[PDB]
RNA sequence: GGAUGCGAUCAUACCAGCACUAAGGCAUCGGAUCCCGUCAGAACUCCGAAGUUAAGCGUGCUUGGGCGAGAGUAGUACAAGGAUGGGUGACCUCUUGGGAAGUCCUCGUGUUGCAUUCCC
RNA sequence: GCAGGUGUCCUAAGAUGAGCUCAACGAGAACAGAAAUCUCGUGUGGAACAAAAGGGUAAAAGCUCGUUUGAUUCUGAUUUC
RNA sequence: GUUCUAUCAGGUAAAGCCAAUGAUUAGAGGCAUUGGGGACGUCCUCGACCUAUUCUCAAACUUUAAAUAGGUAGGGGCGCGGCUGCUUCGGUGAGCCGUGCCAUCGGGUGCUCCAAGUGGGCCAUUUUUGGUAAGCAGAACUGGCGAUGCGGGAUGAACCGGAAGCCGGGUUACGGUGCCCAACUGCGCGCUAACCUAGAACCCACAAAGGGUGUUGGUCGAUUAAGACAGCAGGACGGUGGUCAUGGAAGUCGAAAUCCGCUAAGGAGUGUGUAACAACUCACCUGCCGAAUCAACUAGCCCCGAAAAUGGAUG
RNA sequence: UCCGUGAUAGUUUAAUGGUCAGAAUGGGCGCUUGUCGCGUGCCAGAUCGGGGUUCAAUUCCCCGUCGCGGAGCCA
């Protein structure tokens, strides 16, 4: 329903939901959930455990456990964040790891970034930096009370993503 | 095939059962096909549509409908050829027959006592063509309209309740033919 | 095509449908949960309402005490913070100390001393105080209940503050003090046990005394100059107002009004079958043509 | 196998609701609360699960007897058989619902009683009906509630049923 | 003529789409030292007006598919009572009191009770 | 007679209150297929409630979190039996 | 107890649930490997298999809406005054007591004591569930037998009439009126000739799928004195021993193809042929004859299918 | 035909508490030995067919094919 034809912005314009820094591996195989190690000292907050539910037919008989970390993080930190995180992978590149939702995401080891090997005591290789972008008027679908779908009309696009992302510092 | 004769099963008078996920060891349904002919066009080339329709409502035996067809079928290639006009057969085997089956001959038959006693092996099903059903079905072009005809005059001898032979119409073929071209 | 969403709705109708109805508006909007509801309604006390968020909120608060009939709830009594500068007050409306002053607007309206019929004794004015653990007389809570809404029981908190309001207010609502918002945190004067401080009016005093540029009109007293005012004893309004010319109006509401079906979908639907016959390509939603006239019909015609 | 009475057992509308009356129900009903001669159904929303009486019931008239906390009593009579006595059912109010019948019919009661002051005081139609009303001695009742619960333990139907 | 709170009727109150509570009778909105909270004010929440009408809340319309309700169009199924009524029979049938159904047209993209009460 | 369950298992698999709302599908994430996880959008009872069937319920009765002990003693009008 | 309200059996179209199985149109996207190509100084496209989604034809659980139908439920008021309650030293009615006032049936009937066979049924009708079925088994709802005469059904526990003190007379019910046997060899009309056939119901009275130019009857189409239908009789040259195919069609195994000159009529032919070659009839047309004909639907009865045991019957 | 009773690798035959399966022989690979054999190190199962219950079934139910035992009167 798009509808941009009158006279605009600022809260059409958009702005980051959340950078999710999320790790997937499991315990045992590099260790107990020690690339949280890696994850704190990229972002700068510490990761949050991953439990999981559901179906697994290989080991991961546990259930409740440790296997995986991750960091949701946005604010000043977010962006810190994908200033370090835009210059590595290497630019420019590409419209398919857009979606269409607006929302793109891409794979590195944590040691990729400034920073130091010396403090993390493992790297490990990928897992999704997301970045989640959307307009202000979010705040409908998420809050408690009053949830709302948000309409085509709001919904960010790959074309907008990619826009207002490559307008800065890639 | 193996001896039980129809008769026994011909009533509709039991209450009705085919639910496959609780009824289990259900045996091959039958017509190999039901609708005989084309399958490349629907109705269209077809203005005519001749009927069997029932005079009497009845359970017809699975392998009637498939005697019945077989009997029809010949004379619709035999006369008419592989990939003609289309007939339908449109009432199909719903009702599973359980029933006494498997006596033995002792002074048991019947084996735990006498008893029998539900829970039956299955024998085979049954259609239930009730009164006015449409049973054949078949969409031709004029010409060969008596071909139809007489095959569905073959069919008849092949199941137990009684038939007759109709050129069926809804809306004519004759409100067909312009309710088609006014709308158009 | 190809394409998600709608058609994922559209096919499932019946599911649809059963969505709006159970529930409706209030609901719907995504207001009112009929599970609180019903835990606080069932007795005849009344509901002591206390909106504040995503509702009025940021900006100003209401209290309104509701009570059941045959008609649809009835509030007898209601008081929101934009008539609180009347008593004189002109800070901000949607603090701790402005709920604070709408909960005892709300419960001196009530009683008010109302209608023959009266009420003042034994003792309203529990005055604008100030306050230590709830001094009644004492021992049985009725006539009010607190309708938090949407709002929680998060420890220490403004919905607090206008339950207090209530309660040295006239109104008897219901309480026990251990995660409420105490004394001093509307200010008042405080404080005991796990949860902290011993200030909360005077908030913003503690803040606005760390420097920088805030709001005009000072300092902390100016919360104990005009909490002092709203401790006086004045009802009632509301209120005045010349009424009201003719008629309705109004140019939003006119070049929304009125009606227009039937006769506007027949101008509409004249301009779609225009539309069809000197064109044929696709309808409204979503395809046929060869050649039409309104509407299931069409559809049925080009098959055979 | 013995005959019983599988208190749940056969329940399709006794438990089921239409698609018109699926989901929660509205807590109006739940908060609802009736005076003592009310004449109100029993009849469960099936989409509430408690405070439900055994499910053949439903369908019954009954009059509001007492109250006792949330729950009420309500005085109904068994049927069929043999002898049967009035029984009283604990429903909530959930399950129960206002006899839109007697409202009316209080209604036309007190209609014909403004036309019985008006024609008796400047009317005529009767004669007959005037003679009994203004004799009578009253009142309530409960000699008379004996009297109700003695013939619908019934004669004849019971000899009938009680063989075949 | 009506937006803002609490609700009744809970498939006439939808999915979808187009105008509007609004220069001092909202929500988006800004500060987050804070009570509160999170992993992270995003939610949550003390605080609060610079912007916005762009929404949400909700207001004028759109029947489009959905359906309540009804109008014609399918008296057809079905069934209660009764027949030395018919039929070899499964079965039918008259009489007595009753009678859904699909299509098309239609109305309908709310209604109602208490509030705060408002621009004209 | 058809169809199928209970003779266990549970101090949390109870209680309450605040706070949340699905299953699932599409779209996105180097590697992973079982791949969880993490995200977004759509999402009304199709999920979830130990256990048959069935029926019920969406700020819940379901989810999450803390706390708690009322699986306390004694009495019972009445329904089932 | 009809009328008011409730809500409910119930099972067809639709919705969720699910559907065997076969019959599928349009059209997006999965997967796999292979093949082909222009466009341009790889791309992109196409093809070989699967699934959305538009979606037709047919039963099956739940729900609509049942329609239904029986069920099945139900048929005093006011004021005054005291006292009370639950739920803010807070709002209210309700309860209670006291006192006054004002208001289509027709004994089908309540309570108590003490006693009985039981505490094993049957059948019919309706609705069922099992069972091939059964004078089966097992329920539901009812009427009867049991425990019910008398009259009809040849006889006959439960079908019909009918419920009975005894007797007398009268009239009837069911059912019947040729004789046996009271009472019609009744009236108007029509069908059947098989001894069909003398029969509601019955373990008891059989008769089917299917067939029948037997006969009657109803209807519709076409053909008719611009002469029909049938029969009998009579006319048909030439292209050219029709093109294919094949020992061979050549009218006449099989398969093109069916026109015309010359003509008033006159088809490249209807059945009979010899290994193959050999003739006759016939399409169409005409006469003779003179009146209805033919086609087709529908229906009745009858006929057929129709074989069993000591001796023939609808009593 | 009724009541009882079993089955696990090529073959004979152990075993469990619901989360874990063996042995011996036979066989497949080396070494003995001139060569085989005697002997000596090494190795290797859809627990009968079948469906269900459960967090997890070789193990707990129900059915069946086979192989067993034990009954079957008064004619």
């Amino acid at each position: 329903m798009s509808t941009e034809k009158k006279q605009l912005n600022p809260m059409r314009d958009i702005k980051v939901q959340k950078l999710v820094l999320n790790i997937s591996v499991g315990e045992s195989g590099d260790r107990l959930t020690r690339a949280s190690k890696v994850l704190e000292q990229l972002s700068g907050q510490s990761p949050v455990f991953s439990k999981a539910r559901y179906t697994v037919r290989s080991f991961g008989i546990r259930r409740n456990e440790k296997i995986a970390c991750y960091v949701t993080i946005r604010g000043e930190k977010a962006m810190q964040l994908l200033e370090s995180g835009l210059k590595v992978k290497e630019y420019e590149l590409l419209r398919r790891n857009f979606s269409d939702t607006g929302c793109f995401g891409f794979g590195i080891q944590e040691h990729i970034d400034l920073g130091m090997k010396y403090d993390p005591s493992t790297g490990i290789y990928g897992m999704d930096f997301f970045v989640v972008l959307e307009r202000a008027g979010y705040r409908v679908s998420r809050r408690r009370r009053c949830k709302a779908r948000v309409g085509i009309h709001q919904r960010v696009t790959k074309e907008d993503a990619m826009k207002w992302f490559q307008v800065k510092y890639e | 095939m193996g001896r039980r004769p129809a008769r026994c099963y011909r009533q509709i008078k039991n209450k009705p059962y085919p639910k496959s996920r609780y009824c289990r060891g259900v045996p091959d349904p039958k017509i190999r096909i039901y609708d005989v002919g084309m399958k490349k066009k629907g109705v269209d080339e077809f203005p005519y549509c001749v009927h069997l329709v029932s005079w009497e409502k009845e359970n017809v035996s699975s392998e009637a409908l498939e005697a019945a067809r077989i009997a029809c079928n010949k004379y619709m290639t035999k006369n008419a050829g592989k990939d003609a006009f289309h007939l339908r057969v449109r009432v199909h085997p719903f009702h599973v027959l359980r029933i006494n089956k498997m006596l033995s001959c002792a002074g048991a038959d019947r084996l735990q006592t006498g008893m029998r006693g539900a829970f039956g092996k299955p024998q085979g099903t049954c259609a239930r063509v009730d009164i006015g059903q449409v049973l054949l079905s078949v969409r031709c072009k004029e010409s060969n309209a008596k071909h139809a005809e007489e095959a569905l005059r073959r069919a008849k001898f092949k199941f137990p309740g009684r038939q007759k032979i109709i050129h069926s119409r809804k809306w004519g073929f004759t409100k067909f033919t312009r309710e088609e071209y006014v709308k158009l | 095509m190809s394409l998600q969403g709608g058609f994922v709705k559209t096919q499932k109708t019946h599911a649809y449908f059963k969505r709006f109805q159970v529930k409706f508006k209030r609901r719907r909007q995504g207001k009112t949960d009929y599970r609180a509801r019903i835990r606080l309604t069932n007795q005849d006390k009344n509901k002591y309402n206390t909106p504040k968020y995503r509702f009025v909120t940021n900006k100003d608060i209401t209290a309104q005490i509701v009570y059941a009939t045959i008609a649809g709830d009835i509030v007898m009594a209601a008081a929101y913070s934009h008539e609180l500068p009347r008593y004189g007050l002109e800070v901000g409306l949607t603090n701790y100390a402005a709920a604070y002053c709408t909960g005892l607007l709300l419960a001196r309206r009530v009683l008010t001393l109302r209608g023959l019929d009266q009420e003042y004794e034994g003792n309203v004015e529990a005055t604008g105080e100030d306050y230590y653990v709830e001094p009644a007389d004492e021992r049985r809570p009725f006539r009010a209940l607190l309708d938090v809404g949407l709002i929680r029981t998060t420890t220490g908190n403004r919905v607090f503050g206008a339950l207090k309001g209530a309660l040295d207010g006239g109104l008897d609502i219901p309480h026990s003090d251990k995660r409420f918002a105490g004394f001093k945190k509307d200010e008042k004067q405080l404080d005991s046990d796990i949860h902290r401080k011993y200030i909360y009016g005077g908030h913003v005093a503690d803040y606005m005394r760390s420097m920088a540029e805030e709001e005009p009109e000072k300092f902390q007293a100016h919360f104990s100059e005009y909490l002092k005012k709203g401790i006086d004893a004045d009802g009632m309004e509301s209120l005045y107002k010349k009424v009201h010319a003719a008629i309705r109006a109004d140019p939003t509401m006119a070049k929304s009004t009125k009606k227009e079906p039937a006769t506007h979908k027949r101008y509409n639907l004249k301009k779609l079958t225009y539309e069809q016959r000197k064109a044929s390509l696709v309808e409204r939603l979503n395809a046929l043509n060869s050649s039409a006239g309104a509407d299931d019909d069409d559809e049925e015609e080009d098959d055979e | 196998m013995p005959a019983g009475h599988g208190l749940r057992s056969r329940t399709r509308d006794l438990f089921a609701r239409p698609f018109r009356k699926k989901g929660y129900i509205p807590l109006t009903t739940y908060l609802r609360t009736y005076k003592v001669g009310e004449h109100v159904d029993v009849k469960v929303n099936g989409a509430v699960h408690k405070g439900m009486p055994h499910k053949f019931y439903h369908g019954r008239t009954g009059r509001v007897w007492n109250v006792t906390k949330r729950a009420i009593g309500v005085e109904i009579n068994k049927q069929v058989g043999n002898r049967i006595i009035k029984k009283r059912i604990h429903v909530r109010v959930e399950h129960v619902q206002p006899s839109r019948c007697n409202e009316e019919f209080l209604q036309r009661k007190l209609n014909n009683d403004k036309l019985k002051a008006e024609a008796k005081a400047r009317g005529e139609v009767i004669s007959t009906k005037r003679q009994p009303a203004g004799p009578k001695p009253g009142f309530m009742v409960e000699g008379t509630t004996i009297e109700t619960v003695t013939p619908i333990p019934y004669d004849v139907v019971n000899d009938l049923k009680g063989g075949y």
